[PDB]
RNA sequence: AUCGAGAGG
DNA sequence: CGATCCTCTCGAT
């Protein structure tokens, strides 16, 4: 692998280093191997980074992954965008997927979750558990035909 | 269906007048003549003859959109010279040139056998 | 005022780097054994060959809308054959005493090196290049 | 210039679109996925024309 | 018309690919862009 | 379109006088952009034009059959035999001024196709009209004088912009919008609204 | 989903889109008939009563007119039928549903709308003909070409609804994208191509054209700039006249490669007080580049000012090019007799390389590395010798193309085309692949029945040795056809897949917004970020900046 | 005589090859433009169809009728119908043509421009007679009839300019060349090896002296001397296409001069 | 060295140079106290958060850590004089410019960031060509990329196609 | 007479096909640079010969001039568009009562043809015109 | 209950783009409905352009209620809110 | 679908040359190239007009009514 | 309206 | 229980 590392004079120099690439993952075991740099070990399996190194490392790796997909395509997206998505998955304590299994199972307003998938069944246990809709979501105000608290409607105007 | 009548290329409409003189906002002794229902046939020919006038400082024309027949001609002359007169002189010079051509081609044609 | 710099140059090289109308000239002064000149000339308007001896002048006179010559009684400051107008953009002091000036004549570039230029050429939007013989 | 090959059903020209089906009576072996207990399978789509 | 009368439909491992075996049998070019690309063929 | 996957709408119509012209007095019926060529890599289009030009000159049909030994060079030879520069280029004068163009134009005959989809069979505008029975929403299709669908994707766009009230007007004033009476106790659409 | 998140709507129009070099960036060319259908409910005030009266008198069939007059108690007066349509003495507080007129804000869009830039507020310009017309520089955010596309237009019906469009959705205010912190609109096609041509040192323009070009710039001060040349001819450069479109106080510097303040090859860029000093203007300067004229102009002058810029730059260039011309012929794909000889032998030496490697593999003298098959290696090797061959063949061809070459010209400007385009058209198309690997034995041990069993040779496994100019052989054709298909197959897949992805991302983050304490929270008020983007900065207002303390030697740092 | 000069190389009943020496390019071109678009001519602008048992459509036939060249010699004696005070048309503003043809023979019956007949009062001015150059004497082939096939229609031919519709174009193509040696460098020849060897030498190269390399570029030179060939459809003779061209232009420049005094 | 930061300082400097017609010959009217304190004071004014409390103050301090790095590296005594050659007039103008430009560069409460980010990823995903890659030349470069990978990531794929451990 | 034979893909497996009759089997022992590069003899155990490689195509594709000089998708694209191009669908058009019928006023036979167009009846019922086209940057419309 | 006093107001003194778009809208609406104008319309007739003038000359008598996530709010007068942009 | 009157590109009358063209091919036994030029169709726009023409009327006339 | 087929970007 | 947006046309029960 190629490596930009500072020289004794101060300026950064190219210094080629030997790196091992693996078909397979066992982070827990390979990191505790003599001769490796345990502070540097990496895996595309961010789920394994999440279990072994913790949530914050999970988040860090999760971004590095989303990034690399965009990057490989020669494309560039501002950090903050991917940063936000990655945090959304993360804030739960673990890894919440952007599927009906993940995000849609949240404590969010019944009408906002039904707007995505599992429409009826979401609204079914909404009535069964006797849910109270906050009506703070974009989706609820779209359904209600009211000015959603979005930019322009995120504040009340007075006299 | 939204296509305008082809006569709108050479025929004047309601309120429509050929020339519209507007004094230029930026330059002194400069004027903008808006020729309505006229293309490159007159614009280019007039603009070219205006350049031949030594007291003409600027002379350029434009067709701001091809859908519409109109064209804008900007004229700037030296101190004391009115651009309306500069356009007047240009027009006559063109007319005189055309006359000569008519007669010369006529004179020639009358020699040509076939 | 008047002139800011005036010298006789000896053309070493003349390169038309993928251009048909333009040529980058390389010249040194006949007088001073240090004075340099690297300049883009329109060879179609005024051709230049190797070893050609040319008189180069930088003036600032002969601001407002350009009026066509109209030589009815018009007398311009040229007994010259090739005249350009440009703008100053960089004043590189190539250490110790050797200083250099940078002029763009609407993209036709110029670089004049020496020392004695000093209290004349400033960051003026001015400068007329005049070349004769 | 008309080439025919179509029908006229209630005065409307209809074309039967050729239907691609896997040929029957053909014996084919297939490797089976890592979790599956059966390694390989030999199949026969036996039909009577 | 001619083209319509020489159409093939394939309902439902790699059905959409121009297989080698199609040589001289099915048209290499003639196929719809998207939805039924490679499934709808012309002889 | 040409026989090379070259879709294109008329941008403008120019009369003969405004068209760039040949010293012979030839003029195009069509002007295609040079930019629709390098990316697409439809070379046969350029070759077709070359061959077709020689075809019209010689009064012979052009052999544009595939797997043949008809070369661009071979066609170019014959076109030169006609007093034209071998690679289709021709000196053209600007219709507006009469001045020669600094660029020579690759110009010649090319078979073009008049396709379906004509503006006039496509234009559609609606500003209040037929409402569906169940939904009480604008009907579907140009043919039925329908309302265009402002989908979720469009809804998402407006949210991004932060236009709370335009999103409200789109989903209430245009489309749907209704006045219902609610019970302050059960909070349901029960109230027997005996207006007047 | 079909009735609540999205719904069919009134005050909506659709049609075929067309290009307009004479329309302004923020404008939209609305066909008379459309403007005649779509209305704005305008309340009668003393400020408009005289315009409104005349309009009610013009009627629903003459354009600057109206249909419907709404009075007190809510009743509508149908102007196309009403007996009193000729009468009508307007009262204040009444409404006039007037036809859509010039400069009204309109929401213009192209589906799929996966961008806030896919929906923008435009200035109405009621025009003849049936197509919606737009400025070519607004093409990219919409992702629209004029190959038969249709666009959707929406009319705001309220005063605050029209304000929301002009103050938040307007085309000039969307110029700089928050997505990629660079602009999302630049100079394209003819304009991008012509600007390069116009900005050459060799490009010299004269009085006649100069004056025409100057006049063409609307904002033009009316001052004729002093010609760069005042000798046997008053002669101006292109750089000069184009610099007229550039506003004052605009400063731009680049440095590419050869760039040395004396820019020998006319590389990089130098613009001071909005006057180009050196460097040919192309995609890097005038495209939607991070540090281009547009990012500078928008951040320095303003959105409305930058918006005007496009038009000015268009108007000059377009005109100059209209008079200069530009083509593309078959001749632009033709490379030298000597070049082809070299291209031919370049592929020939790749053929031997592969054959010798094949001979080696067949002898068991091949010794593959750790982790990969003796065959896996062979294939990877052959694939490499063949890709190299096409790259080298193409480069040989690219080098043979003169600056007069129209295809080379388009690449040089950055309007259309890349190396591969030159390469495949003029020297060698190259190897075709399906599922990553080269052409497979669909037949037993054969790619085609014209081949013998077990043939791993270039020609056999799908290597197109010919250029599109020379032409492809039946085999080459079929193989190129095979790969051609994969492209179309996965194009179809990629569009339907990403489509679902988009929705799920949009649904997951819908309700995430910056609250009044700079926090980033959902509909439950749960913290997602304590400071947006970890810095509480808006994405459009940012740009790549060199931090000078990090780099360099400790020697240079001290200095 | 004075300014613009003319030297006619070739003269024919349908073509005029001449040099427009001592002229401005803006003048040579505006002349070429007027020659195309603005000389008024007589062409059918209205077809009233009584019978059509033909293979062709009403408007398809009506369109071809518009295209048939009709005598326009005395076009200024005829008025534009839009200026005429008549309700619709008359003999002061229009020429009336009739077409009646029936499939008399079993064999295909052809309908020519010869089969059109003038009904209107001509008032002794050379106008409306369809133009015939066809050696056989039966001009343009309008239509073809079988047997029961019949075509009965009446045409109203009106004054007009190409600028409204191409049928009103009195001329075909106008050839136009200046500077056959590119001494003005008004074009930049695209080449591979030699521009000179790859670009065919102009017909008009004979009429000018070759550049001569041992000379610098003529920067001061302007384009004068224009090689032109005006071809007419026959509605108006060739000499008239150029004279009427001059006139139309003279007249439109005069309308400006007049508009200045008017305002 | 190059990182997306608000306030293009290079341009502010360029602008001051033109506005005040700075001459590289005449010596500046600045002081070390003016430059050193000037920059230090400007820093205390680059607001992002406002509440008088410690948490919100430290939050603020952190939020501007990197921009202030740039600010210092750019507006340091030697550079201000040796390189830029600013006058006290030009220098104070530069300070007020950054102060303003920064405050403009801030995000507006109400900005619908969630959708923005979602569209910001979605749009360029639809521009993705090759579910494979161009790495196909080497048979040891096989890694799940493109849309299938993005699909793995988003679905939180238990059983990923290309699991890889990169050992340093 | 058994000079020609019907082959399905199953049987295609067991046979060896020559592309050209001549260029694929006379004898072995200068070249046209312009002409495409065609691979040598190599396999010489032929059982059949291709009647004509252009036959690998169907109706729509057999209408394209020089598809062998085009990128593979442009050929798929044109195949979709030829089906949307007006002409003369049938001589009896004037006699049928059909929902939509689009007929080109003066259809022209292309100046550039394929040998397959003889059987496809293209020059007999054309769908398009031989427009004089200029590839050029003009008004920028 | 709930509110926040004028003193200790952490929200931006600068008006948001969203604040002014809603502010101009609401004012343009009033003007269009024959409501009084607090500025001398110099040749002007457009309700939004009039609201714009009214904002430029800071004579718009409206207040932005800035809600915080906990439910609390901060009342800012258009008059005090800085208008950079 | 009968011999267009006038060439779309330049307008030279061509709707009077069809029968003449056909005779030159059959009777005079000439080739299309020399045939077109004999009718005075020097330019290619004027050439494609007649050369590329398909006279479907001969087919439509064959229909009994 | 429903169900279905074909098509456009 | 999901699996691109929008749009057009026609046919049949
Ligand atoms: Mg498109
Ligand atoms: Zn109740
Ligand atoms: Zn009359
Ligand atoms: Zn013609």
């Amino acid at each position: 692998y190629d490596r930009k590392v500072p020289s004794p004079t101060g300026e950064y120099v190219k210094e080629p280093e030997w790196v091992l690439e693996t078909d397979g993952v066992n982070l827990s075991e390979v990191m505790t191997v003599p001769g490796i740099d345990p502070t540097r070990i990496y895996t595309n399996s961010f789920i394994d980074i999440m279990e072994v190194l913790g949530i914050e490392a999970g988040r860090a790796a999760l971004y590095k992954e989303v990034y690399n997909v965009i990057a490989s395509d020669g494309s560039y997206v501002n950090y903050r965008h991917m940063a936000l998505l990655v945090d959304v998955m993360t804030t739960q304590g673990g890894l919440t997927s952007v599927t009906r299994h993940g995000f849609n199972r949240s404590n969010t307003g019944a009408l906002m979750r039904c707007s995505f998938e599992e429409t009826v069944e979401i609204l079914f246990e909404a009535g069964a558990s006797a849910e109270l809709d906050d009506c703070r979501g974009v989706s609820e105000n779209v359904i209600l035909g009211q000015m959603a608290p979005i930019g322009t409607g995120a504040f009340d105007v007075m006299i | 269906m939204n296509a305008p009548d082809r006569f709108e290329l050479f025929l004047l409409g309601e309120g429509e007048s050929k020339l519209k003189i507007d004094p230029d906002t930026k330059a002194p002794n400069a004027v903008v003549i808006t020729f309505e229902k006229e293309d490159h046939t007159l614009g280019n020919l007039i603009r070219a003859e205006l350049l031949n006038d030594r007291k003409v400082l600027f002379a350029a024309y434009k067709v701001e959109h091809p859908f519409f027949a109109r064209f804008k001609l900007r004229i700037q002359t030296t101190e004391g010279y009115d651009p309306k007169d500069a356009l007047k002189n240009a027009c006559n010079s063109i007319i005189n040139k055309l006359g000569a051509l008519k007669t010369n081609f006529e004179t020639e044609w009358n020699l040509q056998t076939l | 005022s008047n002139t800011l710099f005036d010298d006789i140059f000896q053309v070493s090289e003349v390169d038309p780097g993928r251009y048909n109308k333009v040529c980058r000239i390389e010249a040194a002064s006949t007088t001073q054994d240090q004075c340099k000149l690297t300049l883009d000339i329109n060879v179609e308007l005024f051709p230049v060959a190797a070893q050609d001896s040319l008189t180069v002048t930088i003036a600032s006179s002969l601001t407002r809308s350009w009026r066509p010559p109209q030589a009815g009684d018009r007398s311009l400051a040229d007994d010259y054959d090739y005249v350009m107008y440009g703008t100053a953009y960089k004043f590189e002091e190539v250490s110790k005493d050797l200083i250099a000036v940078y002029y763009s004549f609407g993209g036709l570039l110029m670089r004049l090196e020496g020392n004695y230029r000093n209290l004349n050429n400033l960051k003026q939007e001015n400068a007329y290049l005049l070349i004769r013989r | 210039f008309d080439m025919g090959g179509y029908f006229i059903i209630n005065g409307s020209e209809k074309v039967l679109i050729a239907q691609e089906r896997s040929a029957g009576n053909i014996v084919q072996v297939f490797k089976k996925a890592a979790p599956s207990p059966i390694s390989h399978v030999a199949e026969i789509r036996s039909a009577l024309e | 018309t001619l083209s319509h009368l020489r159409r093939t439909n394939t309902p439902i491992a790699k059905p959409r690919q121009l297989h080698n075996t199609h040589w001289g049998l099915v048209c290499p070019a003639e196929t719809p862009e998207g939805q039924a690309c490679g499934l709808v063929k012309n002889l | 379109a040409s026989r090379h996957g070259q879709k294109g709408t008329i941008g403008i119509t120019y009369r003969r006088e405004d068209m760039p012209f040949t010293a012979e007095g030839i003029v195009p019926d069509l002007i295609i952009n040079p930019h629709a060529i390098p990316s697409r890599m439809t070379v046969a289009h350029l070759i077709e034009c070359l061959l077709s030009k020689v075809a019209a000159l010689s009064g012979n049909e052009g052999d544009a059959s595939p797997f043949t030994d008809i070369t661009v060079e071979g066609i170019s030879k014959l076109l030169r035999e006609h007093g034209y520069q071998s690679r289709g280029f021709e000196v053209m004068y600007n219709g507006h001024t009469g001045k020669k163009l600094m660029a020579q134009i690759f110009f010649g005959p090319t078979y073009y196709q008049r396709l379906r989809h004509m503006v006039d069979d496509k234009i559609h505008a609606r500003a209040r009209g037929p409402m569906q029975v169940l939904t009480r929403q604008p009907v579907e299709g140009r043919s039925r004088d329908g309302g265009l669908r402002f989908g979720e994707m469009e809804r998402d766009c407006m949210i991004a912009h932060g236009a709370a009230s335009f999103l409200k007007e789109r989903l209430m004033e245009a489309s749907d919008a209704f006045r219902v009476h609610i019970c302050g106790i059960c909070g349901l659409m029960t109230v027997i609204a005996k207006l007047n | 989903r079909g009735n609540l998140m999205g719904k069919r709507v009134d005050f909506s129009a659709r049609t075929v889109i067309s290009g307009d070099p004479n329309l302004e960036l923020d404008q939209v060319g609305v066909p008379k008939s459309i403007a005649k259908t779509l209305t704005y409910p305008e309340v009668v005030t003393p400020y408009n009563i005289d315009r409104l009266t005349q309009l009610v008198r013009n009627g629903p069939n003459e354009h600057p007119g109206a249909k419907y007059v709404i009075r007190d108690s809510g009743d509508r007066i149908d102007l196309r039928y009403s007996k009193r349509a000729g009468d009508i003495q307007l009262q204040y507080g009444w409404k006039v549903e007037r036809h859509i007129m010039d400069n009204d804000p309109v929401l213009f869009n192209r589906q799929p709308s996966l961008h806030k830039m896919s929906m923008m507020a435009h200035r109405v310009k009621v025009i003849p003909y049936s197509t919606f017309r737009l400025n070519l520089s607004v093409t990219s955010p919409y992702n629209a070409d004029f190959d038969g596309d249709e666009m959707n237009l929406h009319v705001p019906q309220s005063e605050e609804t029209r304000a929301e469009l002009s103050q938040l959705c307007a085309v000039p205010l969307q110029i700089v994208s928050p997505q990629s912190n660079k602009p999302c609109m630049g100079i394209v096609q003819d304009t991008l191509c012509g600007i390069r041509k116009l900005t050459l040192r060799d490009t010299f323009i004269e009085l006649d054209q100069v004056l025409n070009m100057l006049y063409w710039v609307p904002d033009w001060d009316g001052v004729i700039p002093t010609p760069a040349i005042i000798k046997p001819k008053p002669l101006w450069s292109g750089k000069q006249i184009l610099s007229v479109a550039i506003p004052n106080g605009i400063h731009l510097q680049r440095f590419d490669e050869g760039t040395t303040l004396l820019s020998p090859k006319d590389n990089g860029m130098l613009i001071i007080d909005g006057q180009i000093i050196f460097g040919v203007v192309e995609k890097k300067t005038v495209g939607s580049s991070n540090g281009g004229l547009i990012h500078v102009v928008t951040r320095e002058k303003g959105p409305q000012v930058c918006a005007k810029l496009f038009g000015n730059i268009q108007k000059v260039v377009n005109f100059w090019l209209l008079h200069n011309g530009f083509s593309t012929g078959i001749g632009d794909t033709i490379a030298d007799g000597p070049t082809m000889r070299e291209i031919t032998e370049t592929i020939a030496e790749a053929k031997k390389k592969v054959l010798d490697v094949t001979k080696e593999a067949q002898a068991n003298l091949l010794t593959a590395k750790h982790g990969m098959t003796l065959r896996e290696s062979f294939e990877d090797n052959v694939v490499r010798f063949l890709n190299e061959a096409r790259d080298k063949a193409g480069r040989l061809a690219e080098v043979n193309l003169k600056d007069l070459n129209n295809v080379k010209q388009m690449v040089m400007a950055g309007s259309k085309g890349s190396f591969i385009n030159i390469a495949q058209m003029s020297a060698c198309v190259g190897q075709q692949s399906v599922e990553g690997k080269r052409i497979a034995f669909g037949f037993v041990d054969r790619t085609l029945p014209h081949f013998s069993k077990d043939d791993y040779s270039p020609e056999s496994k799908g290597f197109v040795e010919n250029s599109y100019l020379r032409g492809l052989t039946p085999q080459e054709f079929f193989f190129h056809a095979m790969g051609g298909r994969e492209g179309l197959i996965d194009t179809a897949v990629k569009t339907a897949e990403t489509g679902y992805i988009q929705r799920r991302l949009v649904k997951a983050l819908e309700d995430i917004m910056v609250h009044y304490d700079n926090t980033t929270r959902n509909s439950l008020g749960n913290v997602i970020q304590f400071i947006y983007g970890e810095d509480g900065m808006d994405a459009a207002h940012i740009e790549k900046q060199s931090l000078d303390t990090i780099g360099g030697s400790d020697a240079a740092f001290e200095k | 005589e004075e300014g613009p000069q003319v030297k006619i190389r070739e003269a024919s009943k349908d073509n005029v090859d001449f040099i427009l020496s001592n002229v401005d390019l803006a003048m040579a071109n505006s002349l070429r433009r007027v020659m195309i678009a603005e000389i008024p001519t007589l062409a059918i602008d209205s077809v009233e169809v009584e019978t059509n048992t033909t293979v062709l459509a009403d408007e398809f036939i009506a369109h071809r009728l518009g295209l048939i060249p009709l005598q326009s010699m005395d076009i200024e004696q005829l008025e534009y119908s839009r200026d005429c005070f008549c309700e619709d048309h008359c003999d002061k503003c229009s020429v009336v043509l009739t077409l009646q043809a029936f499939g008399e023979s079993e064999s295909t019956t052809n309908v020519y421009s010869k089969d059109l007949v003038i009904v209107s009062n001509l008032m002794g001015r050379n106008i409306g007679h369809p133009i015939i150059q066809d050696k056989e004497g039966n001009g343009v082939l309008i239509c073809k009839l079988r047997k029961g096939q019949e075509l009965k229609l009446t045409c109203v031919a009106k004054k007009g300019i190409a600028k409204e519709h191409a049928k009103w174009g009195p001329a075909a193509a106008i050839e136009f060349e200046y500077d056959p040696w590119n001494k003005l460098k008004h074009t930049d020849y695209w080449y591979e090896q030699d521009s000179a060897k790859e670009w065919p030498q102009s017909k008009n190269c004979e009429y000018e002296d070759p550049p001569n390399e041992g000379d610098p570029f003529d920067y001061k030179a302007q384009a004068d001397t224009f090689y032109m060939n005006v071809e007419s459809v026959g509605s108006i003779p060739v000499d008239q296409v150029v004279v009427r061209g001059i006139d139309t232009l003279q007249k439109k420049v005069a309308s400006i001069l007049l508009a200045l005094t008017q305002m | 060295a190059n990182w997306p930061l608000p306030v293009n300082i290079r341009r502010i400097i360029q602008n001051a140079q033109q506005t005040f017609h700075i001459d590289h010959t005449k010596p500046s009217d600045l002081t070390i106290k003016d430059i050193v304190l000037g920059v230090k004071d400007l820093q205390e004014n680059l607001l992002v958060l406002r509440g008088k409390n410690e948490i919100i103050q430290n939050a603020q301090r952190d939020a501007v850590t990197l921009f202030c790095c740039l600010l210092r590296s750019r507006l340091a005594t030697r550079r201000v004089l040796q390189e830029y050659r600013l006058t006290k007039q030009a220098f104070d103008w530069v300070l007020s410019n950054i102060e303003a430009q920064f405050l403009r560069s801030v995000v507006h409460p109400g900005e619908m960031v969630g959708v923005l980010a979602a569209q910001s990823i979605g749009e360029p995903a639809t521009q993705m060509t090759l579910n494979t890659f161009h790495f196909a030349g080497v048979a040891s470069k096989k890694v799940t990329s493109g849309v299938p990978r993005l699909k793995e990531i988003l679905n939180v794929a238990k059983n990923m196609k290309t699991p890889s451990l990169t050992v340093y | 007479e058994g000079l020609v034979e019907y082959i399905d893909a199953e049987e295609e497996e067991s046979i060896l096909i020559a592309m050209q009759p001549e260029d694929l089997e006379p004898a072995e022992a200068d070249v046209d640079p312009a002409k495409r590069i065609r691979v040598s003899h190599h396999a010489t155990t032929f059982t059949h010969c291709e009647i004509h490689p252009s036959m690998i195509l169907g109706v729509a594709a057999s209408i394209i001039p020089f598809p062998d000089h085009n990128q593979s998708p442009r050929n798929t694209y044109q195949s979709a568009m030829g089906k949307q191009a007006m002409g003369v669908f049938l001589t009896n058009y004037n006699v049928r009562m059909d929902t939509m019928a689009n007929i080109l006023y003066y259809p022209q036979k292309p100046l550039g043809t394929t040998r397959a167009m003889e059987y496809l009846k293209f020059r007999e019922l054309p769908a398009g015109q031989n427009a004089i086209v200029a590839i050029a940057c003009y008004s920028g419309y | 209950e709930k509110a926040i006093p004028k003193d200790q107001r952490a929200t931006t003194p600068y008006m948001t783009k969203y604040e002014r778009a809603r502010i101009l809208g609401t004012r343009a609406l009033q003007i269009s409905m024959n409501a009084p104008v607090f500025v001398d319309l110099e040749g002007e007739t457009d309700p939004l352009r009039i609201a714009m003038k009214e904002l430029a000359e800071k004579k718009i008598p409206l207040v932005i209620r800035r809600y915080l996530p906990d439910g609390s709010f901060e009342d800012w007068s258009v008059e005090e809110l800085i208008v950079d942009l | 679908m009968i011999v267009p009157v006038r060439c779309f590109s330049c307008g030279k009358v061509v709707g009077d040359k069809w029968e003449s063209y056909l005779n030159l091919l059959q009777e005079d036994e000439l080739d299309e190239g020399t045939a077109l030029s004999r009718l005075g169709l020097k330019r290619y726009c004027c050439r494609r007009m007649i050369l590329t023409h398909v006279d479907l009327i001969e087919k439509f006339l064959r229909y009994n009514p």
